[PDB]
């Protein structure tokens, strides 16, 4: 067994962490007070679930988790809420004034005063590990803490744990729920500073989650609670192989090995099916063929984009529930003859498949229906660069006029960091294009 | 009030479409870079498909199909036909064709001479044309072809030249047929009922393949380098009423039976082949697109596809009608306002 | 970002500030003696932004009341909520300021300002995390204008990392006390451009016109103008006083609204303009963007919006609010600068204001605000080119050069707006 | 269409199906950057306070 530490930064990181740890507890039969009746080795162990939970003599199972926010209101709701007892005070770190949606304020001004305390609390958790694999980091692109503080923390983690792996779960900004005009800036800035420090990053576009909630859950105006319960299902689908017995993606190193042949192109697209409303009176359960086919509909992706007009470098199918290999291979055979799935020349066309027989757990009273089988596809496709194209266009529109730049300069950032970050993004878009596209009045 | 943006100022078709849209008084044109549009009449090169369909509160539509270039580039069309099972190498309506890259720069040069030589051996007409996606060579000797190709720097195609074309009398002269096809957001395929024959005004001559104005029916090369531009018809342009009456009088057939059946079969086959790659049926934005298919008719009244144009102009007599049709079935279908000129191409044979 | 310190200065500043404290004390269920008597606890979640807690669970406004004569503050102390205020926070001189900016800024006001700053410091020190200051004042008199801008300068010196926010009533010849208001206003705007982060431009012209044309008041009083003002102030501070995501503190608001440091003058708006007819979400949305609902007498069609904050209050469909906001943007897209994507941000609060089941507040950063400054500039030049009425100012030690400079800076501000209107 | 590396356990199973074969800055530098930024902040504040003193 090798442990993983989860780091949740800013409002989005913390609220998504809440939802994920709730789900994990439901999936492992851990009660809100931390007790786990089915764990028969009291006070210790090295089962698969111990990758994410440590144990006390009293039999309490404690998330290997740090929550960090630069203001207190959101972590205070963790301190006083349903899972109050799960977490130890030293794992919940707040400041008092936040980064005001300003990357430079979260990175340079307020980051500098809190980074050492955060690294010390992380070090406490790492001290209780016999063989740390590395880190799962949850945050938004758009917020001041999520962007700025996270990028500072990423650099320092590269310094203090230079051989550990680092995975990101990143909320990409969507105007339908966004809080600030400058979120394109923050996004580019944090991506620029975090790129070489991240081994694999899962982007979740709030716009895609929002439309999935409206279209398939029949929520007229989704809230962060709706969004986060759906995101937590996807995240749990991705980490289940670290937390359960199996042979696919069993450590963090394997995620890079299976999904990231080129280290800068480290943004796999997630696709999830089926999403079924719990208030849907009558539902016919979907087969292996149907849910696998739905993995190739853009409407089911975490980022809206079109993988037919790019190339695949890797593809992993993660199934939960009543699924056997023969039905998977039959569904894949059917799908490859009806869909545009092109791999880059220097990679085999194929799928890595993981099946866990326990179907998805859902939150009691949530929006998601229980289903008999579900799948999460992780594919590394150049088409995700469409999202970069969108961000970079908005950035260019504002920066050409230097709109809002003075907020960042006044925090001690130099204007040239804007064009450095933007040229790094231009290189990145160029890389995606090289890998994924060929030479192309009447 | 619907809104639209114009990003191709050099397009006859969509200039006329913009003017009609304004004349309805229910469409407002915005600045080319304002993102809050319903409709993008886009540029021909590097159109930002990746930024479409992310505007909350706006159904967005664009007048190009992302991916349709595979049909509309010489080399990509030959690749698509040879490698697509439903078109196959056993495709009876496309002329034998091979893709060849200059020496300066896969390529098919070796396979091309494999068949060239059983036409040297076989006594067969061994004339071929070389083209790129200006710069045409017609010859019975392969090495003039290959050397002309490597003299230029871009990828070319070598295609069997159709040595026995149908020839209009009087004139003993060549032509090609241009058909206009509108594909809407639902992937209905609509053939415009008016086609045009771009005729040559020079008599055909199977002995000197180098004076290329009896061999290239392009309206440009006929409007200047030919002596008789406008003798038989205005602007080397015959339309379907006339060509039909000619087929009835000379050959005892109709345009429908002898040629149009084949043309519809070819259009539907090409577009149904690429449909899974380009359809926008479940996408966050929607596409339509206007194509020009160019056909040749040999002397046995067999139709051959020559090429597909992703950004065609119209015949000047037909703009008014065709453009109005574009607003009717492609645009107002999506954005409703406050005797169709198209034939829907559909066929469901059970087997 | 928790506590805000509120300052009201001069006659107008104190009259509107008293109305503001009445209105929002009603919204938060606080009674004239400082006792909470509400039913919702959304009333109390962020009560400490504006109120200190004394014992007895008494809530005391974090409010400092400033004047160079005692008249209006005596009337405040005798008014409806007069006793809610902390008696030590009444800071006043005796001599008045004679509608004279120089007396407020350089002579009389200079004598009183340290007293004021002692109270400001005692209030800032009991703050867990001070976000900054809001000031209510007019620009056309002498205390709120001259001493008000003096105070802003001194506060910025002592708290340079806090947000400074004002509600500033602009003079109009249609609602006018003296001929020197354009002088006082030009001198004050020069200060505001440099030392505030966000300024709500409240135009006595527009308030008058609304009362006359729309509310069918034949003879509007200051009382009637202040009803509009206190409603607008309550609206624009809703997001700071209730739980929410968007623009919920002064800095985040500044970051969303101010793309260029000097262009921080906002046009506020309110709907419905005040009856029992129910207002629908489409109707709220159309009215709040209507020129006739703006409190700054500028035609929004004469400029472009740089940024917008909208706040809907009451029980309504979130889905319908989002749809209607999207619709106004999509059908008048030319009026929002295309180089600031998604520049319109929308908040919704469940508690409506008194007497309404539904209301909307608009906060626009429009380049059309230049029309306000051009208006002041013209009135200034008409007198200044004959040096008329200057002796009231040179008698307090001021030189004509200071007027020339303040005029030039205001014309520069006008040019900067025009630049972004054509970019 | 080849299935390889099949692994089974009570929890589930994994495998691979092939359809076709292949056709950092130091603590030092970081603290320097944070401190350069703080110094630019302190300079801007001193310039402000100088202006207010005038
Ligand atoms: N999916 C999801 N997105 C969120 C959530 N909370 C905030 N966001 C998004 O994250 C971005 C805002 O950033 P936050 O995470 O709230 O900001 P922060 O990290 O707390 O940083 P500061 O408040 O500036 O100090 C916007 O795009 C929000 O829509 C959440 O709970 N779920
Ligand atoms: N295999 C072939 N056999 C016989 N003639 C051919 C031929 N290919 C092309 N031609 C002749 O050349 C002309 C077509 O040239 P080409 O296919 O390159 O079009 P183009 O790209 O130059 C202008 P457009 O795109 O509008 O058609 C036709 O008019 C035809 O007469
Ligand atoms: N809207 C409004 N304006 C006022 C009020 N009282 C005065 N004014 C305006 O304020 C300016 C005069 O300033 P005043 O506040 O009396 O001067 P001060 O006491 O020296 O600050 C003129 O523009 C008046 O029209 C009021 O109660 N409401
Ligand atoms: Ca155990
Ligand atoms: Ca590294
Ligand atoms: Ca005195
Ligand atoms: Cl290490
Ligand atoms: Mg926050
Ligand atoms: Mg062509
Ligand atoms: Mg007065
Ligand atoms: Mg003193």
């Amino acid at each position: 067994m090798r442990e993983c530490i989860s780091i949740h930064v800013g409002q989005a990181g913390v609220q998504i962490g809440n939802a994920c740890w709730e789900l994990y507890c439901l999936e492992h039969g851990i009660q809100p007070d931390g007790q786990m009746p089915s764990d028969k080795t009291i006070g210790g162990g090295d089962d698969s679930f111990n990758t994410f939970f440590s144990e006390t003599g009293a039999g309490k199972h404690v998330p290997r988790a740090v929550f960090v926010d630069l203001e207190p209101t959101v972590i205070d709701e963790v301190r006083t809420g349903t899972y109050r007892q799960l977490f130890h005070p030293e794992q919940l770190i707040t400041g008092k004034e936040d980064a005001a949606n300003n990357y430079a304020r979260g990175h340079y001004t307020i980051g500098k005063e809190i980074i050492d305390l955060v690294l010390d609390r992380i070090r406490k958790l790492a001290d209780q590990c016999t063989g740390l694999q590395g880190f799962l980091v949850f945050h938004s692109f758009g917020g001041g803490t999520g962007s700025g503080f996270t990028s500072l923390l990423m650099e320092r983690l590269s310094v203090d744990y230079g051989k550990k792996s680092k995975l990101e779960f990143s909320i990409y900004p969507a105007p339908q729920v966004s809080t600030a005009v400058v979120e394109p800036y923050n996004s580019i800035l944090t991506t620029h500073t975090t790129l070489e420090h991240s081994d694999c990053a899962f982007m979740v576009d709030n716009e895609a989650i929002y439309d999935i909630c409206r279209r398939n859950l029949d929520i007229e105006r989704p809230t962060y609670t709706n969004l986060n319960r759906l995101i937590s299902q996807i995240v749990s689908s991705i980490t289940a192989s670290l937390r359960f017995d199996g042979a696919l993606n069993v450590d963090l190193t394997e995620f890079q090995t299976n999904l990231v042949p080129y280290p800068r192109i480290h943004f796999p697209l997630a696709t999830y099916a089926p999403v079924i409303s719990a208030e849907k009176a009558y539902h016919e359960q979907l087969s292996v063929a149907e849910i696998t086919n739905a993995c190739f509909e853009p409407a089911n992706q975490m980022v809206k984009c079109d993988p037919r007009h790019g190339k695949y470098m890797a593809c992993c199918l993660l199934y939960r529930g009543d699924v056997v290999p023969k039905d998977v291979n039959a569904a894949i055979a059917t799908i490859k003859t009806k869909r545009s799935i092109q791999f880059v020349d220097w990679c085999p066309t194929g799928f890595k498949v993981g099946i866990n027989y326990q179907p998805p757990t859902v939150v009691p009273g949530g929006d998601l229906a229980k289903v008999q089988r579900a799948v999460c596809m992780l594919s590394n496709t150049t088409a995700i660069a469409e999202a970069w194209a969108r961000l970079d266009h908005k950035f260019d529109l504002m920066y050409a006029k230097r709109a809002f730049v003075h907020w960042y300069v006044g925090e001690g950032m130099e204007e040239g960091e804007f064009s450095e970050a933007r040229e790094d993004m231009a290189a990145l878009e160029k890389d995606y294009e090289e890998v994924g596209v060929d030479s192309v009045e009447e | 009030m619907y809104t639209f943006v114009v990003r191709d100022e050099n397009s006859s078709v969509y200039a006329e479409v913009s003017r009609l849209l304004l004349a309805t008084g229910q469409w407002k044109r915005l600045r080319k870079d304002n993102p809050r549009f319903n409709l993008m009449l886009g540029e021909r090169n590097r159109l930002p498909f990746g930024r479409l369909g992310h505007e909350p509160g706006l159904v967005q539509l664009v007048n190009y199909y992302r991916g349709a270039d595979k049909l509309c580039r010489k080399a990509s069309l030959v690749k698509l036909i040879k490698t697509s099972p439903e078109l196959s190498e056993s495709c009876t309506w496309f002329p034998e064709s091979y893709v060849i890259y200059p020496t300066n720069l896969t390529d098919e040069r070796e396979v091309f001479l494999a068949a060239y030589n059983r036409r040297r051996e076989g006594r067969e007409g061994n004339v071929w044309i070389a083209k790129s996606s200006e710069g045409i060579l017609i010859s019975s000797e392969a090495s003039e072809l290959l050397d002309f190709i490597d003299e230029q720097g871009q990828v070319h195609v070598i295609q069997k030249y159709l040595e026995k074309p149908l020839l209009l009398e009087p004139g003993h002269r060549k032509f090609d047929i241009r058909s206009w096809v509108l594909v809407d957001h639902l992937y209905n395929i609509y053939l415009y009922r008016e086609g045009v024959l771009r005729t040559s005004s020079e008599p055909y001559n199977s002995a000197n393949f180098q004076d290329k104005t009896c061999h290239l029916t392009n309206h440009c090369i006929q409007k200047e380098y030919s002596k008789n531009y406008g003798r038989y018809e205005e602007g080397n342009e015959m339309f379907f009423e006339e060509f039909n009456q000619y087929l009835m009088d000379a050959l005892n057939t109709t345009l429908e039976n002898s040629i149009l059946l084949q043309i519809k079969h070819i259009i539907r086959s090409c577009l149904m082949c690429i449909e899974p790659a380009i359809s926008t049926k479940h996408l966050h934005y929607q596409s339509f697109q206007l194509f020009g298919f160019d056909f040749m008719v040999d002397e046995e009244l067999k139709v051959w596809l020559i090429e597909v144009n992703g950004a065609p102009a119209c015949a000047q007599k037909l703009y008014a009608e065709l453009c109005q049709g574009i607003v009717d079935v492609a645009i107002s279908s999506v954005f409703p306002l406050a005797t169709s000129i198209f034939i829907k191409l559909h066929h469901h044979h059970h087997h | 970002m928790r506590e805000i310190v509120h300052i009201q200065a001069g006659q107008c500043g104190n009259q509107i500030g008293a109305k503001f404290w009445e209105v929002i004390s009603d919204e938060h269920g606080i009674d004239p003696t400082g006792s909470y008597h509400g039913d919702s606890d959304l009333q109390l979640e962020r009560i400490n932004v504006y109120y200190n807690e004394a014992t007895g669970n008494k809530y005391v406004p974090r409010a400092i009341l400033v004047d160079l004569e005692p008249g209006t503050m005596d009337s405040v102390r005798s008014g409806p909520f007069g006793q809610i205020f902390r008696p030590d926070n009444f800071v006043f001189g005796q001599s008045g300021a004679g509608n004279n900016w120089a007396k407020g800024h350089y002579t009389e006001g200079a004598e009183l300002v340290d007293s004021v700053l002692d109270v400001v410091r005692k209030e800032s020190e009991s703050c867990d995390c001070l976000q900054g200051f809001q000031l209510t004042h007019s620009l056309g008199g002498g205390t709120g204008s001259g001493m008000g801008t003096l105070l802003i300068s001194k506060i910025r010196e002592e708290y340079p990392d806090r947000i400074m926010n004002t509600f500033s009533v602009m003079p109009s010849p249609k609602v006018s006390d003296t001929v020197v208001e354009p002088y006082n206003a030009t001198l004050s705007v020069h200060q505001l451009v440099e030392n505030t982060d966000e300024t709500y431009c409240i135009d006595n012209e527009a308030l008058y016109d609304i009362c006359f044309r729309t509310l069918k008041l034949t003879t509007p009083t200051y009382g009637d103008l202040n009803h509009l003002v206190s409603a607008t102030m309550s609206g624009v501070t809703t997001c700071l006083r209730f739980p929410g995501q968007l623009n919920a503190d002064l800095r985040k608001l500044a970051v969303n609204m101010v793309p260029f440091p000097r262009l921080h003058f906002f046009m506020p708006g309110f709907a419905p303009l005040t009856q029992y007819r129910a207002l629908t979400v489409p109707e709220l949305t159309q009215q709040m963007f209507d020129s006739k609902n703006m409190m700054a007498a500028c035609d929004p069609r004469h400029g472009r919006y740089l940024t917008v904050a909208a706040i809907f209050r009451g029980r309504m469909s979130m889905k319908e609010v989002d749809e209607q906001m999207l619709n106004v943007q999509n059908k008048n897209s030319s009026y929002f600068v295309e180089w600031i994507p998604n520049n319109v941000k929308t908040a919704v609060c469940d508690i409506p204001p008194r007497g309404l089941k539904m209301s909307a507040t608009f906060i626009g950063n429009s380049t059309a605000i230049q029309e306000l400054f051009k208006r002041i500039s013209e009135q200034f030049t008409a007198m200044f080119r004959r040096k008329a009425f200057l002796h009231w100012y040179t008698g307090e030690g001021m030189d004509e050069m200071e007027f020339t400079e303040a005029e030039s800076n205001m014309n520069d501000l006008v040019s900067e707006y025009q630049q972004y209107q054509d970019a | 269409m080849e299935v390889i590396e099949l692994n089974k356990c009570t929890s589930g199973q994994s495998f691979e199906v092939i359809l076709k074969p292949p056709s950092d800055p130091s603590l030092e530098e970081i603290q320097k950057k944070l401190e350069a930024a703080e110094e630019r902040r302190k300079y801007q504040e001193a310039e402000l306070l100088k202006h207010l003193a005038e």
